[PDB]
RNA sequence: GUGGAGCCUGGGAGUGAGGGCGCGAGCGAUAACGUCCGCGUCCGAGCGCGGGAACAACCGAGACCGCCAGCUAAGGCCCCC
RNA sequence: CGCCUCCUAAAAGGUAACGGAGGCGCCCAAAGGUCCCCUCAGGCGGGACGGAAAUCCGCCGGAGAGCGCAAGGGUAGAAGG
RNA sequence: CGAUCAACGGAUAAAAGUUACCCCGGGGAUAACAGGCUGAUCUCCCCCGAGCGUCCACAGCGGCGGGGAGGUUUGGCACCUCGAUGUCGGCUCGUCGCAUCCUGGGGCUGAAGAAGGUCCCAAGGGUUGGGCUGUUCGCCCAUUAAAGCGGCACGCGAGCUG
RNA sequence: UCCCCCGUGCCCAUAGCGGCGUGGAACCACCCGUUCCCAUUCCGAACACGGAAGUGAAACGCGCCAGCGCCGAUGGUACUGGGCGGGCGACCGCCUGGGAGAGUAGGUCGGUGCGGGGGA
């Protein structure tokens, strides 16, 4: 499967290792969505920053 | 150092160059120091004795 | 204005910070001459292929591959294993 | 002796989420069985209030076994003073170390025991600035053992 | 608590170790005399020599070095050349020295 | 009133008051016992005070057991000093309570007799109190 | 993991008075818009924008330009609004 | 006011204040190299002078002794004698 | 090999003070006034009831301890002001707070009356003239219903004094 | 292969301390001696050599016993990375992931590698 990953809540005034985690997973505008495969370390960036973002299981 | 413990050089007993620096304490030990050591000269081992520093 | 005097202290002395402890891994490459531990006294022993210097620093024998080993009352052991 | 208090199964029902509604976590064990259980706390603070660690307590299991227990632990949360676990101890047919209380016909309310279940007491008598005794010079009622040593000072 | 036997037997057989060579041990009882070399790093035993075995008797130290001739006879042919020699508690003198005397005799590098 | 017959180090740093007391949160020794619902230093002469309030109204009767003892040093600067030039001194005596610690313990006396006893030293501490009776809880620890 | 990532060589700098807040300690008085460090953050340089009556650093959010279009964030929905 | 040790120091390293505590500015010709051998303090019991404590004997005693000097680390399977 | 170059990365081989006779360049990066933050100390109010009060804890008192309020004291801190915020007291001129000195209204009293003590309500008005000291304050004299205590940049020097 | 003994390792007290019991053909120890090699700050105690009458008393090996020591869950709790709230504060609470220490049940009077000697 797949992770489509939306991001919804601001960086602005959180650690900067999760703003890198943003960026890992590609992430750059607030609303943005991305579709990632499901690897261990692509589902680890993407909890980093649980509070910020939304997933939904894809296809 | 200090005044009791006092700087020596070793001099090479045939050759007459001083080849070490150390100390002693010349309370504990008035005798002058003889030591074997090499002597890079001599290129052997000689007999060394206390010299003035 | 009253300026009340004040009285000093004692104890401002420290000493500069030493950087002690393991430099080197378990399962990390290291070439002969590669420090693996500072320490004070043998908080950890040589093993195989490591050698220990006159103020306990370990350090490597052989090019290899470190590895840690606990044996107990025996102690502690650092050993480098050839590749 | 003796009471009897109702007890019922778990597994992964939080610890919080019992306690919340009224139920006193615990676990039920001994050298064959060992059950994560828990007990109605309203219930439970009526038996142990008199039960105490001195008297067998029996669950009523909702699978019909009646188990014939000791309170060996009840961990209690220091800030609200209440009971947060209890330790059921299954009694079986060997013999168990226990605390069993003391009448006085006082540094020691009850003693420490090794006593067979089937054996088990309610009372050990003892006859009565700064004059005193040592448990060693007990009454001990047959199939009792002395569990501590006996200079210690009642 | 250890006896000075041991301290005496674990403080040379450590130094003797260290060195990483295959371990000569040798065991010294009122009777007889026994000697085996040994892999620490396998903890296992190459090759063995003793009194009992060879069923001989006579004057001990005769004896201690005629087995270390037979232990080095086995030892070369294995194609073992090298060895440390462990006296254990044993101080360095006379049937021990003889059996080390023996083993050298033989063939033996140490 | 009480205080360290030695020390190791005569000055220890502030440290935290975080959490429920470590232990001596059971009634161990007396039948009544007052118990700390909040965290405070409490100083020695807050102790003694406690105490001697209960020492009256017994009349010397009844035994009390004091389960604190203040053995952290309370440093203070003289007054109208500046900051710096080194800690204060050791002005007093405290002991780190925090909730659910048993501080006192009476026996020997009759129920209104403790209960009271203990009402009137509460009132001697700078924090809010209760005042319990051993339970097979207690004695079950 | 392709990112105004990283590494190497060399040209140009500026900076070397910080500050508020959260958490972890020391000093202080379990004082200070107090002081000294640590991890983080924001203001600094975002005194641009919404909210908080007003208000650098609290909450929301990173302003390329235009629109008399739409959805939301904190916060709000009795009137001022 | 330089240097050493411990803590502060937030379980890698590093980390400040006129924060909490100490020490160094020497020493050793054996207190250095190597080989061989040896094992402590303390406790009870026993023993002329002889004591709390001198030296002698026995039992127990894994390290609490010792390692020139502060502290820490290390250490009798020795670095101690 | 000669450094307490120990201010220990060590300005010269070689060095102490005073300035109210002072000067310039700078700083509110840093003190003294005032404000601010804080409230240790200060002023005031409470909680507890050991004792006092011949008897009687609470008329009047309140051991040891506990909790607060205020921001008039001394301070802590160094945040606007050092291209200037004139710094004590007095005089004049007010104005405000109330934790009330007097006058008005009360409860309790260990209130017979009269006169007092204590607490509650009350800020409308009032709250003297002198001797000493720069003094604020204080003590004193003679009175008085009373001779209140604090804020206003320790109110007020583009209003005076000095 | 299985049992015993002798060496020698490994795990590092579940192996230890104590209380019992057991073993001498073999092996090992003590033992018999101190001429010889070697040895004692004195001592053949130790180290060492030459032995083989005796005993498994000591030591060692092997069994038993849980008094001590040592090990030690499960359950629950403390604390906490990350995400959130509350309190004037001292401090408190929720979510998700991690999760002790103490104590309770209980377990242990060792396990195993290589070589040698003996026995079935
Ligand atoms: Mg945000
Ligand atoms: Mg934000
Ligand atoms: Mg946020
Ligand atoms: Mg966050
Ligand atoms: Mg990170
Ligand atoms: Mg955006
Ligand atoms: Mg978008
Ligand atoms: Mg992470
Ligand atoms: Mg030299
Ligand atoms: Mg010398
Ligand atoms: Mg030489
Ligand atoms: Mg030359
Ligand atoms: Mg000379
Ligand atoms: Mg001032
Ligand atoms: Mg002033
Ligand atoms: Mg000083
Ligand atoms: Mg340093
Ligand atoms: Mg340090
Ligand atoms: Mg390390
Ligand atoms: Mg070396
Ligand atoms: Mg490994
Ligand atoms: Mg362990
Ligand atoms: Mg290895
Ligand atoms: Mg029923
Ligand atoms: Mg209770
Ligand atoms: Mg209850
Ligand atoms: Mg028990
Ligand atoms: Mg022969
Ligand atoms: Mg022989
Ligand atoms: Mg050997
Ligand atoms: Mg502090
Ligand atoms: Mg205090
Ligand atoms: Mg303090
Ligand atoms: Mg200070
Ligand atoms: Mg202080
Ligand atoms: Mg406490
Ligand atoms: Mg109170
Ligand atoms: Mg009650
Ligand atoms: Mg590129
Ligand atoms: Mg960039
Ligand atoms: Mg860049
Ligand atoms: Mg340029
Ligand atoms: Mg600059
Ligand atoms: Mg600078
Ligand atoms: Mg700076
Ligand atoms: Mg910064
Ligand atoms: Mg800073
Ligand atoms: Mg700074
Ligand atoms: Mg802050
Ligand atoms: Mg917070
Ligand atoms: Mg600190
Ligand atoms: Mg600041
Ligand atoms: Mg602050
Ligand atoms: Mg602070
Ligand atoms: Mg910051
Ligand atoms: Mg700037
Ligand atoms: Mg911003
Ligand atoms: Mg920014
Ligand atoms: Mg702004
Ligand atoms: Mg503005
Ligand atoms: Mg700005
Ligand atoms: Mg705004
Ligand atoms: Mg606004
Ligand atoms: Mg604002
Ligand atoms: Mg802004
Ligand atoms: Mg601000
Ligand atoms: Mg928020
Ligand atoms: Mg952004
Ligand atoms: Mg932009
Ligand atoms: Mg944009
Ligand atoms: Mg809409
Ligand atoms: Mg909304
Ligand atoms: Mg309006
Ligand atoms: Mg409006
Ligand atoms: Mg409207
Ligand atoms: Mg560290
Ligand atoms: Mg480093
Ligand atoms: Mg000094
Ligand atoms: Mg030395
Ligand atoms: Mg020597
Ligand atoms: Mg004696
Ligand atoms: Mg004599
Ligand atoms: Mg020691
Ligand atoms: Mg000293
Ligand atoms: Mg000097
Ligand atoms: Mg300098
Ligand atoms: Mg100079
Ligand atoms: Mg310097
Ligand atoms: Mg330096
Ligand atoms: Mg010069
Ligand atoms: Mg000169
Ligand atoms: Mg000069
Ligand atoms: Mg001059
Ligand atoms: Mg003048
Ligand atoms: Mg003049
Ligand atoms: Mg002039
Ligand atoms: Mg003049
Ligand atoms: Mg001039
Ligand atoms: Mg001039
Ligand atoms: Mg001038
Ligand atoms: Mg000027
Ligand atoms: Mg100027
Ligand atoms: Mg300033
Ligand atoms: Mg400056
Ligand atoms: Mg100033
Ligand atoms: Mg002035
Ligand atoms: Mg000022
Ligand atoms: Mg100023
Ligand atoms: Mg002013
Ligand atoms: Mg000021
Ligand atoms: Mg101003
Ligand atoms: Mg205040
Ligand atoms: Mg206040
Ligand atoms: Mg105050
Ligand atoms: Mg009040
Ligand atoms: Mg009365
Ligand atoms: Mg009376
Ligand atoms: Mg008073
Ligand atoms: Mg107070
Ligand atoms: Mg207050
Ligand atoms: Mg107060
Ligand atoms: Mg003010
Ligand atoms: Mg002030
Ligand atoms: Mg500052
Ligand atoms: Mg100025
Ligand atoms: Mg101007
Ligand atoms: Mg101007
Ligand atoms: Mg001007
Ligand atoms: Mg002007
Ligand atoms: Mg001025
Ligand atoms: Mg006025
Ligand atoms: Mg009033
Ligand atoms: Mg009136
Ligand atoms: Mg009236
Ligand atoms: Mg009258
Ligand atoms: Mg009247
Ligand atoms: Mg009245
Ligand atoms: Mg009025
Ligand atoms: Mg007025
Ligand atoms: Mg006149
Ligand atoms: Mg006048
Ligand atoms: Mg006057
Ligand atoms: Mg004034
Ligand atoms: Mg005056
Ligand atoms: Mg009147
Ligand atoms: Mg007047
Ligand atoms: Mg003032
Ligand atoms: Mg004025
Ligand atoms: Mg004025
Ligand atoms: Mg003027
Ligand atoms: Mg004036
Ligand atoms: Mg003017
Ligand atoms: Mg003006
Ligand atoms: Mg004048
Ligand atoms: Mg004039
Ligand atoms: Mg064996
Ligand atoms: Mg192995
Ligand atoms: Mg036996
Ligand atoms: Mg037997
Ligand atoms: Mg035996
Ligand atoms: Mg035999
Ligand atoms: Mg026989
Ligand atoms: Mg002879
Ligand atoms: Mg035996
Ligand atoms: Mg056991
Ligand atoms: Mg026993
Ligand atoms: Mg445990
Ligand atoms: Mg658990
Ligand atoms: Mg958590
Ligand atoms: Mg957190
Ligand atoms: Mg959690
Ligand atoms: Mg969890
Ligand atoms: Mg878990
Ligand atoms: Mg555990
Ligand atoms: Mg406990
Ligand atoms: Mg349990
Ligand atoms: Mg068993
Ligand atoms: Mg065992
Ligand atoms: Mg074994
Ligand atoms: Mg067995
Ligand atoms: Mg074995
Ligand atoms: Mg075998
Ligand atoms: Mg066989
Ligand atoms: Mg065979
Ligand atoms: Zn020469």
């Amino acid at each position: 499967p797949r992770l489509k990953v939306k991001l919804v809540k601001s960086p602005i005034g959180y650690p900067k290792d999760q703003k890198a985690a943003l960026k890992a997973l590609g992430l750059r505008r607030l609303q943005q969505e991305r579709v990632l495969e499901d690897t261990p370390a692509i589902r680890g960036n993407v909890e980093k920053v649980a509070h910020l973002v939304r997933v939904e299981v894809v296809e | 150092a200090s005044e009791v413990r006092i700087k020596l050089l070793l001099e090479c007993t045939e050759c007459k160059r001083r080849n070490y620096a150390t100390e002693k304490n010349k309370r504990n030990t008035p005798n002058k120091l003889e030591l074997r050591k090499y002597c890079p000269w001599c290129r052997k081992h000689t007999v060394h004795r206390e010299v003035k520093i | 204005a009253h300026k009340k005097g004040l009285g000093s202290t004692r104890n401002g002395r420290d000493s500069q910070a030493k950087r002690l402890g393991v430099k080197r891994y378990e399962g990390q490459v290291v070439r002969a001459g590669n420090i693996l531990v500072r320490q004070r006294g043998t908080r950890f022993k040589p093993g195989k292929n490591v050698g220990m210097g006159r103020d306990f620093t370990l350090f490597a024998l052989v090019d290899g591959v470190v590895e840690f080993q606990d044996r107990g009352r025996l102690g502690r052991y650092v050993h480098v294993r050839p590749l | 002796m003796e009471y009897r208090l109702k007890a019922y199964y778990r597994e992964g029902e939080k610890p919080s989420a019992l306690r919340r509604a009224g139920k006193l976590p615990g676990v039920m064990y001994n050298r064959h069985l060992n059950r994560k259980v828990y007990v109605d706390l309203v219930e439970f603070d009526k038996v142990f209030r008199q039960a105490s660690i001195h008297h067998v307590i029996v669950l009523e299991l909702p699978d019909g076994q009646s188990l014939p227990t000791l309170v060996r632990q009840v961990n209690l949360d220091k800030r609200r003073r209440r009971p947060e676990h209890v330790d059921f101890f299954v009694l079986s047919d060997e013999p168990v170390e226990m605390y069993v209380p003391l009448r006085f016909v006082e540094i020691h309310r009850d003693i420490l025991v090794k006593v067979s279940p089937r054996n088990i007491p309610e009372f050990i008598e003892v006859d009565v600035i700064g004059d005193s005794l040592h448990a060693s010079d007990l009454k001990l009622p047959p199939g009792v053992e002395l569990a501590v040593s006996p200079e210690e000072t009642i | 608590r250890l006896t000075a036997y041991e301290r005496r037997k674990f403080r040379v057989r450590n130094r003797i170790k260290r060195t990483g060579r295959l371990r000569l041990s040798v065991f010294r009882s009122l009777k007889h005399i026994y000697a085996q070399i040994i892999d620490d790093e396998k903890g296992v035993t190459l090759v063995s020599a003793s009194s009992l075995a060879l069923k001989l008797k006579g004057n001990k130290t005769e004896v201690a070095r005629q087995v270390g001739r037979a232990l080095a006879e086995k030892a070369l042919a294995l194609g073992i050349k090298q060895v440390a020699f462990d006296r254990g508690p044993y101080k360095y003198h006379g049937r021990v020295k003889a059996l080390a005397e023996g083993a050298r005799e033989g063939g033996l590098e140490f | 009133m009480l205080m360290p017959r030695r020390m190791k180090y005569r000055k220890q740093q502030r440290g935290r008051l975080k959490g429920a007391t470590k232990g001596g949160d059971y009634v161990a020794f007396g039948d009544y016992g007052l118990v700390a619902l909040e965290p405070a230093w409490i100083t020695a002469q807050q102790i003694e005070a406690a105490r001697v309030a209960m020492v009256r109204h017994f009349r010397r009767g009844g035994k009390i057991f004091i389960r604190i003892f203040p053995d952290k040093p309370y440093t203070k600067k003289p007054l109208e000093v500046r900051m710096g030039k080194g800690k204060g001194n050791v002005e007093g005596y405290v002991a780190v309570v925090k909730p659910g610690r048993v501080m006192f313990e009476v026996a020997g006396v009759t129920e209104e007799q403790a209960m009271e006893a203990l009402r009137i030293a509460g009132h001697k501490l700078p924090i809010k109190t209760k005042i319990v009776r051993r339970d097979a809880y207690d004695e079950a620890q």
